[PDB]
RNA sequence: GUGAAGAGGGAAACAACCCAGACCGCCAGCUAAGGUCCCAAAGUCAUGGUUAAGUGGGAAACGAUGUGGGAAGGCCCAGAC
RNA sequence: CGAUGUCGGCUCAUCACAUCCUGGGGCUGAAGUAGGUCCCAAGGGUAUGGCUGUUCGCCAUUUAAAGUGGUACGCGAGCUG
RNA sequence: UGCUGAAAGCAUCUAAGCACGAAACUUGCCCCGAGAUGAGUUCUCCCUGACCCUUUAAGGGUCCUGAAGGAACGUUGAAGA
């Protein structure tokens, strides 16, 4: 099954009748509209192509306008594609709502995490810091050994040094959907998703189940 | 008078279609890396690539001896410490077929850019068709 | 070799139909087919079938005497059927019968359920017995290893399913 | 099953068969007496 | 005996091993060890066998109805196994 | 020997399998539970403290288990001393 | 672990044929990924002028033209050395 492509508003809490808190995060999903259904004739497997939201008419290009103006879609943000399984189809046109999900049980949702930057391996990958007394000279945060003595005249693949940290795709699985609300385009989901606010994921129902 | 050498401009190839149904590997390969390099005609030239662009097809029907279909071994390393790799003839066979074909000529090929521009020319295919009837090939019979 | 050179001499009512290695017997209880290995020459001398060695073929008399048993099994499956009898020992343990799923309760947790295949139709008379008729001997000795498998027979007290013939060696738990 | 180098017949009901390039020996009296040649 | 103080060809590479002792030049021929399917020069040569283990292409005591060949023996159409 | 920093700890590790746990089996002098032994299996995992410079070891209390080794007895142009 | 089954009138899981079988293997899950030079696919957008040259060819030059788009600059960011 598909999924639909939202916008992390937020993060609250539903207090249920029993006394439980839950701690949701507010997904708007707004009216995907397909702009390009790919199939195995032409394009080898079977996908649509989807955008939201809406665009500035002096920055939308040429090529994009030309492509949403076959599709006869108003431009989207962005252009996202998902790929279909079998029996299962969609117009060129077509407008696809939040009751997608409205039996649905859990969702995995994909974003792109917050950017920490250049990050040593404390952080990125839970080095342990040296001794912070006891001698050590100017040692505290650093990886410390990297290899072996002249048997691989060399540092291996994948070792775990610095670098960028987060800016990157991840996806969270198995949510719990909490409610759907149709008609201010929401979808709340337990727990965390990634990303900052205001930016887009991709909500799929759960593979896993 | 000086030994005579092919020019790459005014040396001329031909194309050629073998099917690889039943025929052993490395008999078949050896034959095939032969016409690649160009060793069957006379004006051969060590540094000049003269030999036949090669069309093999039916790749996934050619035949082994022994227990080698379940006991030959293709080894790899992705790079990666632990990255040792292994596929045997039968899994090579099911994934990805033309492999083996192009690793044994690969193997009987010269080691260099212009062993790597007579690979260029071994187009093979596991199915029975090609997009190549626009060349003209004759077929070949080995 | 002394099998595959007494010849094996088809009954009326076994229909046979030769197709270069592949032999198809037929008969008032089903149709049997098998390709034969090509180093066995099949012939039929209008009321037996021979079996002799092909030139060229290292295993040739052994392949005609595979051959010679196995057709011979295949007539007499097509003319008579095989019966497999199982029997089951232990409290509580019994089976039951919905076409060609037996419904075995063999002290489990869950219910055991084993789905029989094509040519092989199950009965059982008592509760612990199940008598099995089909055509191919392999396939009747397959399903009744299969339903020996879930409970193969404790040597200290022969629980579990066995065979209706074979002998259980039991064993005393010494101390 | 004992697996040994050397495999031997150890009562009139032994059976030393090759299954599979694998000297094995199998008795249907006693399965203590069932080897594996390695 | 070679190297040291000796190059060349082969043994993948490999001072001391195998063949063989470089005056110079030649886009001439024959050969040595070693080789002749391709990398990589030359037999996918011929005839007759063996092996099924990739043995070849690493190893022992010991173990085994693997298989080929040879010579002999004791039961046996009074009927063997 | 016109210099290859030699114990232990710390920090990063990585490979082998002669496997500690977990997984699959065979035999048991295997009733069950729990075990003994051998075979397959290296995917992941695989203590904290007291003493002592210690590795080790003993001891305390845990844990499914507290593996055996290689790596210049891994790692001082990474720390300590 | 078996089934059928000879070789070896029996027997035999194997030689022909068939079935089951583990945290290992390939997938399934996540991420990068066409410099995959074997450089792939789909969709959309843009440009539809005149002339000279000699050594005439994937040739060189003049004038007109300057597209889609991009870059630069600026305001900046839960992006960032
Ligand atoms: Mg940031
Ligand atoms: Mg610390
Ligand atoms: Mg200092
Ligand atoms: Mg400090
Ligand atoms: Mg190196
Ligand atoms: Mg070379
Ligand atoms: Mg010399
Ligand atoms: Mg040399
Ligand atoms: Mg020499
Ligand atoms: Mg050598
Ligand atoms: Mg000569
Ligand atoms: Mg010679
Ligand atoms: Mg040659
Ligand atoms: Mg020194
Ligand atoms: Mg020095
Ligand atoms: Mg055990
Ligand atoms: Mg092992
Ligand atoms: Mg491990
Ligand atoms: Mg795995
Ligand atoms: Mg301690
Ligand atoms: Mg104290
Ligand atoms: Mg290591
Ligand atoms: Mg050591
Ligand atoms: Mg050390
Ligand atoms: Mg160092
Ligand atoms: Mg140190
Ligand atoms: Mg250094
Ligand atoms: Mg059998
Ligand atoms: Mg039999
Ligand atoms: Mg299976
Ligand atoms: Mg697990
Ligand atoms: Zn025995």
């Amino acid at each position: 099954m598909i999924g639909l492509v939202g916008k992390k508003v937020g993060m609250t809490r539903i207090f249920t009748e029993d006394g439980v808190s839950i701690p949701v995060t507010v997904i708007e999903v707004e009216a995907n509209r397909v702009t390009q259904v790919k199939d195995l004739a032409n394009d080898g497997y079977r996908a649509i192509q989807v955008t939201t939201g809406a665009k500035k008419a002096n920055r939308v290009t040429k090529p994009e306008a030309g492509h949403f103006a076959k599709a006869g879609v108003e431009a989207g943000r962005g252009l996202w594609e998902f790929r279909l399984a079998e029996g299962e189809e969609f117009t060129v046109g077509q407008s696809i709502s939040v009751e997608l999900f409205a039996d649905v049980k859990k969702v995995d949702v994909t974003g792109t995490s917050k950017g920490k930057g250049f990050a040593g391996t404390v952080k990125r990958w839970n080095f342990r810091t040296q001794d912070a007394t006891h001698g050590n000279s100017l040692s505290h945060r650093v990886p410390g050994s990297i290899g072996q003595n002249q048997t691989p005249g060399k540092v291996f693949k994948g070792k775990k040094m610095a670098g960028q940290m987060g800016n990157e795709r991840v996806t969270v699985q198995s949510l719990d959907v909490v409610r759907v609300d149709a008609e201010r385009n929401l979808l709340l989901v337990k727990g965390a998703v990634p990303g900052a606010t205001g930016s887009d994921l991709i909500v799929k129902p759960a593979v896993k189940a | 008078m000086k030994t005579f050498t092919a020019k790459p401009e005014t040396v001329k190839r031909d194309w050629y279609v073998v099917d690889a149904t039943g025929k052993t590997l490395g008999r078949l390969a050896t034959e095939l890396a032969r016409r690649l390099r160009g060793k069957h005609k006379a004006e051969y030239t060590p540094h000049v690539d003269t030999g036949d662009y090669i069309i093999v097809l039916n790749a996934d029907k050619v035949a082994v001896t022994g227990n080698k279909r379940t006991d030959k071994v293709y080894y790899h390393h992705t790079g990666h410490i632990g990255g040792i790799k292994q596929a045997t003839f039968e899994e090579m066979i099911a994934r990805r077929p033309e492999r083996v074909i192009e690793i044994a000529v690969k193997g009987m090929l010269p080691k260099g850019p212009l062993g790597r521009a007579m690979f260029r020319k071994l187009k093979v295919y596991a199915g029975n068709e090609h997009n190549h009837a626009a060349q003209q090939p004759q077929v070949l019979d080995i | 070799s002394r099998v595959a050179k007494a010849p094996v001499v088809v009954p009326a009512g076994v229909d046979v139909k030769i197709n270069g290695q592949v032999i198809t017997i037929k008969g008032k209880n089903g149709e049997l087919t098998r390709t034969l290995n090509d180093a066995v020459e099949v012939k039929h001398a209008d009321n037996t079938l021979t079996f002799g060695p092909r030139d060229g073929y290292a295993d040739g008399w052994a392949q005609a005497g595979t051959a010679r048993a196995l057709l011979n099994s295949m007539v007499i499956g097509v003319t008579e059927g095989f019966t497999k009898k199982l029997q089951l020992v232990g409290v509580g343990y019994r089976a039951a019968v919905k076409g060609n799923v037996i419904n075995l309760s063999l002290g489990f947790s869950h219910p055991v359920d084993h789905q029989l295949p094509a040519g092989i139709t199950a009965e059982c008379p008592t509760q612990t017995e199940i008598v099995l008729k089909g055509a191919d001997k392999q396939v009747i000795g397959q399903v009744a290893a299969d339903l020996r498998a879930y409970r193969r027979p404790e040597p200290y007290k022969g629980k579990g399913v066995r065979y209706a013939d074979e002998v259980v060696r039991t064993k005393e738990a010494k101390k | 099953m004992k697996v040994r180098a050397s495999v031997k017949k150890l009562c009139r009901n032994c059976k030393i068969v090759k299954r599979d390039g694998v000297i094995r020996v199998i008795c249907s009296a006693e399965p203590k007496h069932k080897q594996r040649q390695g």
